[PDB]
């Protein structure tokens, strides 16, 4: 129920995506490593914001998008959704 | 040169010519190009809060008594925003002449009307009204020429197809004609035949 | 910088070098021609570019003459339209009187520009002559005698074919470009030397007499047969697919399609899912309802919510359908994914995207300085991108050498062995090859998709990713250069691993009932075994071949030209299908019956229209609903080959194309299977 | 005598006859379907296929002007018979 | 927005069930002729049409399906769209990219262009 | 912006409609008489009603305006006995089959869009 998908989306040059780009430069890597289970999708599209999906039991789907937030607000939302 | 092809009549053009700058002279408000081919077939422009005035002044003598509006065309290119081309033909009977003098209007610009003056676009009215839209200033009736009766359509929009969306026949139990959705069988097998490689440089819109 | 030229009277900033054609056409002013071709390559023979310059005592070749400044060009000139009636007046003192039997006589450029140009009236008294008849193949009939020794074709063949049987014969009158020898010429790209025909003289076999070409609509779209994403007009005429032809773009086919691709549509015209088709208790199949099949599959699927179930994704399905199933297995929460090949990924590489992404565009093959493939030819998976190759080879001058076979491609390559050594010489940089890829700049790295598989590839997939990194550590790379890259083959993966579904690995085949299946046209990598006990596996493809038979409760839905349904190119371009001619019958929206099970399964999808699956595709893809952006942020290897390198996996014994030869190149899809004419050309390949 | 249906009614000279399933079929019944009793396909190779020792030659159809145009016609290959593309009917060069 | 869904004769049907296609028309590839990817132009999407059940005719559908017009720009169909009220999708121009080409470039011995006989 | 029809901003437009459908609300049993409908009368005042419904984007006073032009350009034709009682009834569409718009029957029927 805690999650089966997640995934984010990205501006590609924007300022309120620089710091989730130099996030996922990063400790994407740590992340990623963390959970060998349950995917989390990327895209580089450049949609007006940055977004936040996450899938959860029967389809439900949280949604926060990642517009002028810092990479290390972005992961405090992380944790967050680890369930 | 000669065979098959129509020969030139400067003379004429020359004359339409010199009473085109003359009219341009007359009328500098309304009037713009004046165009002149070697049909010996003159036109101007009119910008249509100018319809009126300019017209009346056309069925009074100057050099042209521009009696007798012989037709009012009309021409609809959904391209320009301006999209209708009013056009009225006309004929000077005392000089012979002919010329072609047109304007523009938008879907909802009440184009004046020149049922006072020459009374002949009564119906000139009512056809370009109903096969159109191009609302006009104040006429008696602007009940539909042609097009039935509880008909919706406004075909020559060179818009929605030329069977139309509507199609009659009589039924049974209602006793009665009754309009349909159309159902073409075998449908209009339209042919593009356009041609690729410009016949005429001479002419041949810049690509810019 | 640009040199000055006159057209007529406007100054013109042409381009040093360059021809006097290329000189007018740049105002837009178009010389008539014939012989030359616009990327192909100029000879002076048919001489209709002649034109006067402004001071010239006689008239120079346009399509050829370098342009130099001081020139004035009056294309209107009366000399020049002198020149080009005497080009007119020969051309047809000998041609066939055949313009109503002739396939291209309702549309020959022959005809275009004899109305352009020529007097109207001709002076021949005499007797003409007319050359016999000489097959080169099943599947592209030639008439001839209408070929005007113009030579496009042989440069087209000679060239980028590759193939040289084609080519000139003999010399004065009676002299002929009809090919020595019975033998048929053959080539993975045959089919386009029909379009480069100016005349009929180069009539394709199926499509003759078919039709005539004002009759035809055009609609337009993309094909699936590649995974190349070429795009298409197709002549459509009556609701009938009368013929397909290329629609050009240099970032992909650059207007020269797919022979196979371009003979695909007769099997659309072949056997059809037309009714859907519910086993009896007899176990036999029989004509049905919706109402019945389908509130059948809607008591079945609420019946396993979760897990045992399953969804055989297809290879040419559309990304909605697959949209709407996989939402379907979100409501019950049934996480399983399944697709035809399965893709590796250490590390999980179906969040990056990028991983599987052609990075460097076709377009952006020809800027590479060197190039490397590994596995696969790309001509039996890409044969437009073979002909890229090609063209490279004949112009931007780089090494390139095959890995794991030396299949028979048309351009210069260095022999290699096999992957267990080459890999990790390469890795090393050991290997001399490899140091010439340190040699050299701007590389690009291949890997045959079919590669990926390989049981244990992902050691060819880690040892690739170490190569390349190598490569960056061997610099001169300009380093967005994204140098890693692989061509995929199939339709449908791409846009799947857009979304991310799954690697795809099969090794899931356990214990689910009741999949589904999407197209499901392999007899290999899933099969009935999988459970025992029920046989009950729901289909929906179209043509019948292969996985339909095993399936019950059949549920028949559309061919790709009449769903407007997106497909996904490799290079993660994103192009929708259009519709055409629509299903033949029964036959409907593919996804649509997803949205009717799914509403009859009490679990109704929140979109209706195709528009509105669309607006779903933003809130989750959201690449979809954006079409010509292959462009994005780019992941770079860094945070990439960390997990790349925390697995590693034995490298091994051998390293095979699918696809092998010519001959086994001719069935794949099911369209591909059941077309006739790939029947008959197999036929003609084997004897 | 044209090959006969299952259902006993001729096919047409374009060989196209309804199915037995075939509802359509009742059209037929009361009345009479119509085929062309001279078959042109017999009759293209019914005629003798003429020979001239010459080379290539000139087919018109008979009647000037009152068939099809001029064509020349190849017989660069003694192996088949030179069929116009008009007329249908066979040439070759005999020696 | 100036809407004229109604100062228009057309059923709301049509105008609901469909988004029309925006775009330049394609060069033949069959032909030389440039000359009709200039002016741009507009067309519906195409329907199912069912055989005649006599004589085997094409029985059309929806009775606007072949409509199709021309506009001097892209913003002028846009605005026509917009005005008409019909759902579109813009499609850009396709002119070929240039092509550097001379005559001595398909020989030299260096170049591996060469060629061949001629 | 554009110089307007009549009516500028929507009440002097406003003004025009209910002028416009007492016109008809009225006329109506004239109309049942002379064509000798069967429908009952307030059968077609509700049709009244519905035609005036169908028109609620509207917007544009010149919209407005030129809709009850047109409208009343209708009415013309309706009271001096024109048109025939088939006109009149072709704003019922009778003969016609009803339209389903759930989309589960859209599925059932046809290709469709
Ligand atoms: S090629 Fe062009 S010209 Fe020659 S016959 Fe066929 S159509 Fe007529
Ligand atoms: S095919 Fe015949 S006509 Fe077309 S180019 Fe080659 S030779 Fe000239
Ligand atoms: S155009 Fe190629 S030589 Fe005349």
């Amino acid at each position: 129920l805690g999650l089966r998908e997640i995934r984010i989306h990205l501006c590609q040059r924007s300022p309120g995506s620089q710091g989730v780009r130099d996030f996922i430069e990063k400790r994407y890597v740590e992340l990623k490593k963390a959970n060998p289970d349950l995917p989390i999708l990327i895209r580089e599209c450049s949609d007006v914001q940055p977004k936040l999906w996450a899938r959860y039991a029967f389809g439900q789907e949280t949604n926060v998008p990642l517009n002028n937030f810092s990479a290390d607000q972005v992961t405090r939302a992380l944790e967050n959704v680890l369930s | 040169t000669r065979p098959t092809v129509r020969p030139r009549n400067d003379v004429a053009h020359k004359q339409l010519s010199a009473f085109g700058e003359y009219v341009a002279e007359i009328l500098p408000k309304y009037v713009q190009q004046v165009q002149v081919s070697c049909f010996n077939e003159l036109e101007v422009c009119i910008h249509p809060d100018g319809v009126i005035p300019v017209l009346t002044f056309l069925r009074d003598h100057t050099n042209a008594q521009f009696k007798s509006l012989v037709d009012l065309t009309a021409v609809d290119v959904p391209t320009r925003q301006n999209r209708f081309e009013i056009v009225y033909n006309l004929l000077s009977l005392r000089f012979n002449s002919r010329i072609r003098v047109k304007t523009y209007t938008d879907e909802l610009t009440p184009i004046e009307s020149a049922v006072s003056v020459f009374k002949a676009a009564n119906w000139y009215e009512r056809e370009i009204w109903d096969m159109f839209g191009v609302f006009f200033a104040n006429h008696p009736d602007l009940r539909r020429i042609l097009t039935d009766y509880g008909f919706e359509g406004h075909p020559f929009r060179k818009d929605f197809p030329l069977s139309g969306y509507v199609e009659l026949r009589y039924d049974d139990e209602v006793k009665r004609v009754v309009a349909e959705p159309v159902e073409l069988a075998q449908e209009f097998r339209k042919f593009d035949l356009n041609s690729p490689w410009e016949a005429f440089p001479v002419y041949r819109q810049p690509p810019e | 910088n640009l040199i000055e030229v006159f057209v007529d009277g406007q100054s013109v900033m042409v381009e040093p070098g360059t021809t006097v054609l290329q000189a007018c056409e740049k105002v837009g002013m178009q010389i008539p021609r014939f012989c030359y071709h616009e990327r192909l390559s100029v000879a002076g023979n048919c001489r209709m570019c002649l034109v006067e310059i402004e001071k010239a005592p006689k008239v120079v070749a346009a399509c050829a003459m370098p342009v130099m400044k001081g020139w004035n060009i009056l294309t209107n000139s009366e000399k020049s339209k002198k020149a080009r009636e005497g080009v007119m007046e020969f051309l047809l003192a000998n041609h066939p009187l055949d313009c109503p039997i002739c396939d291209q006589g309702g549309e020959c450029d022959l005809q275009d520009q004899s109305m352009m140009f020529g007097n109207d009236r001709s002076r021949f008294l005499e007797g003409k002559r007319a050359v016999e008849d000489k097959n080169i193949g099943p599947l592209v009939k030639t008439i001839m005698t209408r070929c005007i020794q113009c030579t496009r074709c042989i440069r087209f063949a000679s060239e980028i074919a590759g193939v040289d049987d084609l080519g000139t014969t003999g010399r004065g009158n009676d002299m002929q470009v009809g090919t020595y020898i019975e033998k048929m010429f053959m080539s993975e790209l045959s089919g386009n030397i029909i379009d480069i025909c100016p005349v009929g003289a180069l009539t394709s076999k199926p499509y003759a007499f078919t039709a005539r070409p004002w009759e035809t609509r055009k609609t337009e779209s993309i094909d699936v047969m590649d995974a190349v994403g070429s795009n298409i007009v197709v002549s459509t005429r009556t609701g009938e697919v009368m013929r397909i032809l290329p629609r050009m773009h240099e970032d992909i086919n650059e207007e020269w399609i797919s022979d196979k691709t371009r003979f695909a549509y007769d099997g659309l015209k072949r056997q059809r899912l037309t009714e859907p088709m519910v086993r009896n208790e007899k176990g036999l199949l029989t004509y049905t309802s919706w109402e019945d099949a389908l509130s059948r599959v809607a008591g079945m699927l609420q019946s396993f919510q979760g897990k045992d179930v399953a969804a055989i994704a297809g290879g040419l399905v559309d990304a909605e359908a697959l949209v709407a199933l996989k939402d379907l297995l979100n409501r019950v929460d049934s996480d399983t994914l399944c697709t035809e090949e399965v893709f590796p990924t250490a590390g999980a590489g179906t969040d990056l995207r990028s991983n599987y992404l052609l990075n460097t565009t076709i377009a952006g093959v020809e800027e590479a300085d060197v190039v490397l493939l590994v596995g696969t030819n790309p001509r039996f998976e890409a044969p437009l991108f073979n002909a890229r190759i090609r063209k490279s080879w004949l112009h931007n001058d780089l090494k390139v050498a095959l890995i794991g076979s030396p299949v028979d491609l048309t351009y210069t390559y260095d022999h290699l062995g096999d992957s267990p050594k080459i890999l990790q010489d390469i890795a090393s940089g050991s290997h001399p090859f490899s140091q010439v890829l340190k040699e050299a700049k701007k590389p690009m790295v291949v890997l045959g998709s079919s590669a990926l598989q390989r049981n244990d590839g992902a050691a060819i997939l880690a040892a690739v990713s170490s190569i390349a990194q190598k490569i960056r550590m061997t610099s001169g790379v300009t380093g967005d250069w994204k140098v890693m890259n692989i061509l995929h083959r199939i339709a449908s993966q791409v846009a799947a691993l857009d979304l991310g579904y799954k690697p795809g690995v099969e090794a899931i085949r356990k214990n689910p009932p009741k999949v589904l299946f999407l197209l499901g046209a392999d007899g290999g990598c899933i099969t009935r075994q999988d459970l025992p006990k029920d046989c009950f596996i729901i289909y929906q493809g179209h043509h019948g071949d292969v996985g339909a038979p095993i399936a019950d409760v059949i549920l028949p839905g559309a061919a790709y030209t009449e769903k407007s349904a997106t497909y996904v190119n490799t290079e993660g371009r994103a192009q929708q299908t259009k519709v055409a001619v629509t299903p033949p019958g029964l036959a409907r929206e593919d996804w649509k019956i997803i949205r009717a099970l799914s509403e009859i399964a009490g679990m109704t999808l929140p979109y209706d229209t195709l528009d509105q699956v669309r607006n779903r595709l933003e809130e989750v893809s959201p690449n979809l609903v954006r079409y010509d952006d292959i462009e994005g942020a780019n992941y770079f290897q860094q945070a990439n080959e960390l997990s790349k390198l925390v697995n590693q996996q034995l490298l091994a014994d051998p390293l095979v194309p699918p696809q092998l030869t010519i001959k086994d190149f001719y069935m794949t899809d099911s369209i591909s299977r059941a077309s006739q004419t790939m029947a008959k050309c197999v036929k003609a390949v084997t004897e | 005598g044209v090959r006969v249906s299952p259902t006993g009614e001729k096919v047409t000279h374009t060989g196209q006859v309804y199915d037995d399933k075939d509802y359509r079929r009742i059209r037929f019944v009361g009345r009479q379907k119509e085929v062309n009793e001279n078959f042109a396909i017999d009759l293209i190779a019914e005629q003798p296929v003429s020979e001239v020792e010459t080379r290539v030659i000139a087919c018109d159809g008979g009647g000037g002007a009152l068939g099809h145009p001029k064509v020349y016609i190849n017989l660069d290959k003694e192996t088949k018979t030179g069929t116009c593309g008009y007329c249908g009917l066979q040439f070759r060069q005999h020696h | 927005k100036l809407d004229i869904t109604t100062l228009t004769g057309v059923p709301e049907e049509h105008i609901k069930t469909r988004k029309v296609r925006i775009f330049v028309p394609a060069r033949n590839n069959m032909q030389s002729g440039v000359n009709n990817t200039k002016k741009w132009k507009m067309e519906f999407d195409t329907r199912e049409r069912w055989e005649n059940p006599l004589m085997g005719w094409a029985s059309t559908a929806d009775p606007l399906s072949n409509m199709v017009l021309t506009f001097s720009t892209k913003e002028d169909a846009v605005s026509f769209a917009e005005k008409n009220g019909w759902s579109y999708d813009i499609e850009e121009r396709k002119v070929p990219k240039p092509k550097s080409k001379s005559y001595g470039a398909n020989f030299s011995w260096n170049k591996r262009t060469r060629v061949s006989t001629k | 912006f554009v110089k307007p029809i009549f009516s500028r901003d929507m009440n002097e437009a406003k003004r025009r409609v209910r002028e416009l459908y007492r016109a008809w609300y009225r006329e109506v049993p004239n109309t049942v008489h002379q064509f000798q409908l069967d429908i009952t009368v307030k059968m077609g005042r509700d049709k009244v009603r519905e035609m005036f419904m169908k028109n609620a984007h509207v917007t544009d006073p010149r919209v407005v305006d030129l809709l009850v032009i047109k409208g009343k350009i209708e009415l013309e034709e309706t009271i001096k006995v024109w048109k025939q009682r088939t006109h009149v009834m072709r704003f019922f569409h009778e003969t016609e089959a009803p339209r389903p718009k759930d989309f589960l029957s859209k599925f059932y029927v046809g290709h469709d869009p």
